[PDB]
């Protein structure tokens, strides 16, 4: 299960106001490979999903 | 040099060179090398070129 709770209070001290920005963050989730497809292991090197 | 260019008949150029990545997929491995994307020739000073020894030179067009 991927946690759709991304730990980044890392990123900043959370304020107690927050002004309306043109700007906007956003947390992606990504799998890195496609149903059904591969995942080749290197010896000695972990693999990411 | 220009002169050995001239008495064998080649091409006074230089070489380019270009740095190309190369992604596989399948293996997820960037593979990066210097290509040798071929021969440019060069100008001398008087503006001429040397090609298969014959000197040559690029007029100016008007339109």
């Amino acid at each position: 299960e991927i946690a759709d709770s991304i730990n980044l209070a890392t990123l900043f001290p959370k304020d107690l106001f927050r002004e309306k920005d043109n700007i906007q963050l956003r947390v992606f989730n990504y799998i890195l490979y496609g149903n059904g497809k591969p995942t080749r292991g290197i010896s000695d090197t972990s693999i990411q999903l | 040099k220009e002169r050995d260019a001239v008495y064998e008949s080649l091409t006074y150029s230089s070489e380019l060179y270009v740095s190309a990545g190369l992604i596989w997929k399948t293996n997820r491995n960037m593979q990066e090398q210097r290509i040798f994307i071929g021969n440019i020739p060069l100008m001398n000073s008087l503006g001429t070129f040397i090609v298969n020894g014959i000197y040559r030179v690029v007029i100016n067009q008007i339109l």
